[PDB]
């Protein structure tokens, strides 16, 4: 019996742990992905197609 | 460019000795016949042949056995690495862990990675079976009722001197994995039974025979003759 | 109607042809796995002799039946040693086949063990240099004329002794092979009836046996009634019966298989899925 | 988040009867295969019985053929299994169980002793 | 009193909810509204590597864009010149049925394992010029099924003993074990500020740990079946996963949450594998039904396809410059796309 107490107290333990944290309010957060991806869609040679003359693989 | 040339022919000797090796170990592969062994712990898996590894030969073919062993009661992850192997192996100890070892089998079987594999199916510990069937207060039927029912088919082998209800216990215990089987086989993979106990010596025999018709049905469904 | 209709059917039998063969190969240089496979090098090695009887021999008989005479003179003698080659390239492939696949199924673990690309490029060579052999020697050394326009009629001891090597050898191989895989493939299906049954049983096979005979029928039948009434015939006519109108009959009837082998030798699951990519027909 | 409650339970008398209740969250109920599997006092867990996708398809185990019924419903997200006749040898905890991937018959780890898809499940106690 | 922490562990988890409840504005799809598609992505072979005797089962790149390794469960490790095709190196394994392999960040070193339940690390600038095996890591009580460097000297590892570990290679040991899991932890991805890590593990769950403290800061569980594939978005701050419940979802480490999920009811396969090009605005998985899909990562629209494999996508991965795809299958084949 008492081993099955000590699980369900680690899980009680680690929730209480991760539920403390803020959250980042989510238009924030996907306006950010959002604007990392126009920051960089220029490098990005499987977005934005790359010449032969500068692709390795051509 | 002789500095790009000096890299590659470093690259295409390396290339072309690794190519070598590979062509040799090519041979050593396909030579060999993997198979993976399963059962519950009841089972007597570790005396079939006379993860862990078995290598036997049977006339000159190499038959190279794996039993996972050393790993956790759930395996719907690690049981997709044997997606090629050439048979399961299966190991029935006959007794109550008999619908444990159906339903083990079932999942074996109907699996999306394993639905090209036969399985050699070893019911061992029949001599078990048989005394406590000549003995015994018939308890087979309260774990099967069916076996009301069931009667032996007429193209049933018995031993020499074994008694018809052993007999009966015996084809009805086999008769269920195939009724698994059957259900689903699409003649893409097949079930071979049979009949052991921890003495014998043929089922290195056995598994070479089946390893035969497994590979024959193979051929015979390749060229649309099954 | 009849120099209309027969013009119309050779036209489309040497097209059949083409396009069954180079679908063949056309799927084996495009596509890596249908190479991979031993049994299909002697697959390709059928359908290239079968190309060969589309392009060097089907053509230049047709336009002459079309014609009613031999247009191309002196290119009639390189004309019989390719028919006589593509022919016997065709049926020496088709009973090499039989050999493979009746190793496969009598001894799987030694076919696994010695099928190697060697093995199969010893059976390929012994097979095209006995159709070269067979064909150009006997031709430019002319044993093959009779004894005394591109008239084509032979010798009696060479139409009896080409008729051997190249046909009645290979039938009787044939025979045998498809035979014991008969036998074989009824012992497995009995087997399989067996288990099957006590299942039913416990719960409480003929379809599968009828796909045995439907394909080695198929296999064997077409085979037989392509070349058999040619092959018999060409016996006949040295030792001599039959009207040559009539015996032009049954040698487009034995150049017809190479239209018919891709179907009979080419259509597995893998080979219809690659025909079906190369020419986006699903 | 994937889980799974079961309702119904206690103490009942032998040659009884009782529904046991499973509901689900955090998946579409209708694409898995569905069990019961049971655990007697001081023993190993064993299966129950089977339903399919569609319900169409069932299975149980030779202690429990005819004498329990299983049955599920794909709108309300929800398991039964209807039992009669109970014998004290069924006094165990029957949990619920989910087959671990949608659309298949292959279900292995169903009765492993620690799994992912099934619920905390309840006591069944057969006894005057 | 164990149905006493069972009952505070769901007042917790509905606590848990209800605050990601309160960060919950729109899905990701509403805010990207404005954003240009990315349109039909047309990617080819552009080599396919051959060579392994059976089903390619893992990858990864160098650094460098041009070396990679890949592994099969006939016991052969080879790493490839991608640029030339050339095998630079083929290494023979102790256990056939390996499940993972790596490479170090510096190219020094290779990782690999499986069902052993060992990670073997073989050294590939040896002063003898030979590979073997530097150090077999020992430990783990179910089979490897993903390894990754931080550096020449420290791995993190993830088990079907439903742990991750981290260890430090020259003292062979776990110098910390990651343990919440309740399913076998089947892959790792590595932040690229290397200072945390996620994994998922079949069960729902994902979850993020500290490197340094050695325990999880969140547990995500959008999922429906097992987490089979795990990958980083290319800053850091939000994550991909594919499972055997057939949809990719996209996750934020900020916010707490889903962000996006990725399917079709044309699509009913578990997905192998996943990962990001260089913007983060493609995300690519490979899929049970022999192919990869390309998604937008801002939309879900299906940006493309790679379809070039006989048998199961078994991995997938985009180079350190984003510059190509290589992707692996059970027919043994390598192909990499641009
Ligand atoms: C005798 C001459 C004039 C005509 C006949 C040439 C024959 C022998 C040639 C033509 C095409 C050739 C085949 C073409 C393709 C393949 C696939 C490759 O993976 C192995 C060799 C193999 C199977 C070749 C074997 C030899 C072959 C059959
Ligand atoms: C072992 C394999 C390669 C043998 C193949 C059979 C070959 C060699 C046989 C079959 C047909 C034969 C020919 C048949 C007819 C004649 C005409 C005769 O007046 C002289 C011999 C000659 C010219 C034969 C030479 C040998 C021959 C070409
Ligand atoms: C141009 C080609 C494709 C034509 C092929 C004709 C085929 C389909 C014909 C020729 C001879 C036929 C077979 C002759 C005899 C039997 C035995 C009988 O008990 C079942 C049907 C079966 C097995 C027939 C099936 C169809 C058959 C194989
Ligand atoms: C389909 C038949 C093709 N040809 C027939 C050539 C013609 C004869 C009359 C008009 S056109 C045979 C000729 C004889 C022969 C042979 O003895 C041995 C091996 C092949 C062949 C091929």
């Amino acid at each position: 019996n008492t081993a099955s107490i000590a699980q369900a107290r680690k899980l009680v333990e680690q929730l209480k742990m991760e539920a403390n944290i803020d959250r980042i309010k989510v238009s924030k957060a996907a306006a950010d992905l959002m604007a990392y991806c126009e920051a960089h869609a220029k490098e990005d040679p499987l977005l934005t197609p790359v010449p032969a003359s500068e692709n390795p693989f051509r | 460019t002789e500095d790009q040339r000096n890299e590659e022919k470093a690259q295409r000797e390396a290339n072309k000795m690794i190519e070598k090796q590979l062509q040799k170990d090519k041979q050593v592969y396909r030579a060999t016949h993997r198979l993976l062994l399963l059962g519950a712990d009841n089972s007597g898996k570790s005396t079939i042949v006379k993860i862990f590894e078995t290598k036997f030969q049977v006339d000159k073919v190499n038959f190279h056995m794996f039993d996972v062993g050393a790993q956790r009661d759930e395996r719907r992850k690690w049981i997709q690495c044997f997606n090629d192997v050439t048979a399961i192996i299966f190991v029935v100890d006959s007794s109550n862990r008999l619908q444990e070892a159906l339903n083990d089998f079932k999942s074996i079987w109907n699996n999306r990675w394993l639905r090209t594999i036969s399985v050699i199916l070893f019911l061992n510990k029949q001599d078990l079976l048989a005394e406590k069937v000549l003995a015994g207060k018939s308890k087979i039927e309260d774990y099967f009722p069916e076996f009301a029912r069931y009667t032996t088919p007429e193209d049933a082998t018995p031993e020499p001197g074994e008694d018809p209800r052993v007999t009966r216990a015996k084809y009805f215990i086999r008769d269920e994995f195939l009724r698994i089987s059957t259900a689903s086989g699409d003649g893409r993979h097949y079930c071979y039974p049979h009949f052991t106990c921890s003495v014998d010596t043929e089922n290195a025999r056995r598994i070479f025979n089946d390893c035969r018709d497994i590979i024959q049905r193979m051929h015979l469904r390749q060229y649309e003759l099954l | 109607s009849v120099r209309i209709l027969t013009a119309c059917f050779l036209s489309l039998l040497i097209l059949s042809t083409l396009l069954g063969n180079t679908l063949v190969c056309a799927a084996v240089i495009r596509f890596r796995h249908l190479r991979s496979k031993v049994t299909n090098f002697f697959v390709i090695s059928l359908a290239v002799s079968d190309l060969l009887v589309a392009v060097l021999v089907m053509p230049w008989k047709a336009v002459a039946e079309i014609a009613g005479f031999w247009p191309f003179g002196s290119f009639c003698n390189i004309w019989v040693a390719f028919d006589i080659m593509c022919s016997t390239a065709s049926i020496l492939n088709l009973c090499v086949i039989s050999v493979d696949r009746y190793w496969a199924i009598s001894s799987p673990f030694r076919y696994e063990r010695k099928m190697t690309p060697k093995a199969a490029f010893i059976l390929i060579s012994v097979a095209w240099t006995l159709s070269v052999l067979i064909s150009f020697i006997p031709v430019q050394l002319s044993w093959h004329k009779a004894k005394p326009n591109c008239d084509s009629s032979l010798s009696r001891t060479y139409a009896i002794s080409s008729s051997v090597i190249s046909f009645y050898i290979p039938v009787a191989i044939m025979i045998v092979t498809y035979t014991r895989i008969y036998r074989i493939a009824q012992k497995q299906i009995r087997r399989i009836a067996a288990l099957e049954r006590a299942a039913v049983h416990a719960k409480n096979s003929f379809k599968r046996e009828t796909k045995v005979l439907k394909t080695l029928s198929v296999i064997m039948g077409v085979f037989v009634c392509c070349w058999l009434p040619f092959f018999i015939l060409n016996c006949i006519l040295p030792f001599c019966c039959i009207d040559s109108n009539t015996f032009d009959v049954f040698v487009w009837f034995g150049w017809a298989n190479s239209s018919l082998n891709p179907i009979i030798y080419a259509f597995n699951a893998d080979f219809r899925k690659a025909f079906s990519t190369l020419l986006g027909c699903y | 988040q994937v889980q799974l409650q079961e309702s119904g339970g206690g103490l009942v008398q032998p040659g009884g009867s009782l529904r046991l209740s499973c509901a689900a969250s955090g998946f579409t109920f209708s694409n898995y295969k569905m069990n019961w599997v049971r655990q007697a006092p001081g023993k190993g867990l064993e299966w129950v019985s089977d339903i399919s996708q569609s319900g169409a398809s069932i299975s149980y185990t030779g202690s429990v053929k005819g004498r329990f019924t299983i049955s599920r419903d794909n709108a309300k997200n929800t398991l039964y299994l209807q039992m009669n006749s109970l014998k004290p040898e069924d006094t165990a905890v029957y949990y619920c169980a989910r087959c671990p991937a949608p659309f298949t018959r292959d279900c292995f780890d169903v009765t492993s002793t620690t799994y992912a898809y099934r619920g905390q499940g309840t006591q069944v106690t057969v006894s005057s | 009193e164990l149905d006493q922490l069972r009952q505070e562990a769901e007042q917790l988890k509905n606590q848990i909810r209800d605050a990601r409840k309160a960060c919950a504005d729109a899905t990701l799809s509403q805010i990207t509204n404005n954003i240009d598609p990315v349109g039909r992505i047309q990617m080819r072979t552009r080599r396919t590597l051959r060579g392994h005797l059976a089903k390619i089962y893992a990858m990864h790149w160098g650094t460098d864009s041009r070396l990679l390794v890949s592994a099969s469960q006939d016991g052969k490790l080879i790493i490839w010149d991608s640029y030339t095709t050339n095998k630079v190196h083929a290494i023979p394994l102790r256990s056939s049925w390996v499940m993972t392999c790596a490479y170090a960040p510096s190219g020094n070193y290779v990782a690999c394992g499986g069902l052993d339940n060992i990670c073997s690390i073989y050294n590939l600038k040896t002063r003898e010029g030979n590979v073997r095996v530097s150090r077999e890591l020992a430990g783990h009580t179910g089979y490897l099924s993903c390894c990754r460097f931080l550096d020449d000297n420290q791995i993190v590892t993830s088990s079907g003993d439903t742990t991750c570990a981290l260890w430090d290679i020259e003292t062979g040991q776990q110098t910390t074990t990651f343990t919440g899991h309740t399913g076998d932890v089947m892959s790792l991805s590595l932040a690229p500020d290397t200072r945390l890590f996620v994994s998922g593990a079949c069960d729902a769950s994902a979850k993020l740990w500290d490197v340094r403290e050695g325990m999880c800061r969140q547990t995500f569980t959008g999922h429906e079946s097992d987490i089979n594939a795990i990958c980083f978005f290319p800053n850091g701050n939000a994550f991909a996963t594919g499972s055997d419940d057939a949809t990719c979802r996209l996750f934020d480490l900020r916010a707490d949450q889903e962000l996006m999920t990725y399917s079709h009811d044309n699509i009913i396969c578990g997905i192998t594998s996943v990962s990001f090009s260089k913007s983060g605005r493609l995300l690519l998985a490979g899929y049970d039904d022999f192919n990869c899909n390309v998604w937008d990562a801002l939309k879900a629209d299906r940006a493309g396809v790679l379809a070039g494999h006989d048998n199961r996508v078994s991995c997938l991965g985009v180079t350190d410059d984003g510059m190509a795809v290589a992707t692996g299958s059970w027919d043994s084949f390598l192909k990499i796309w641009n």
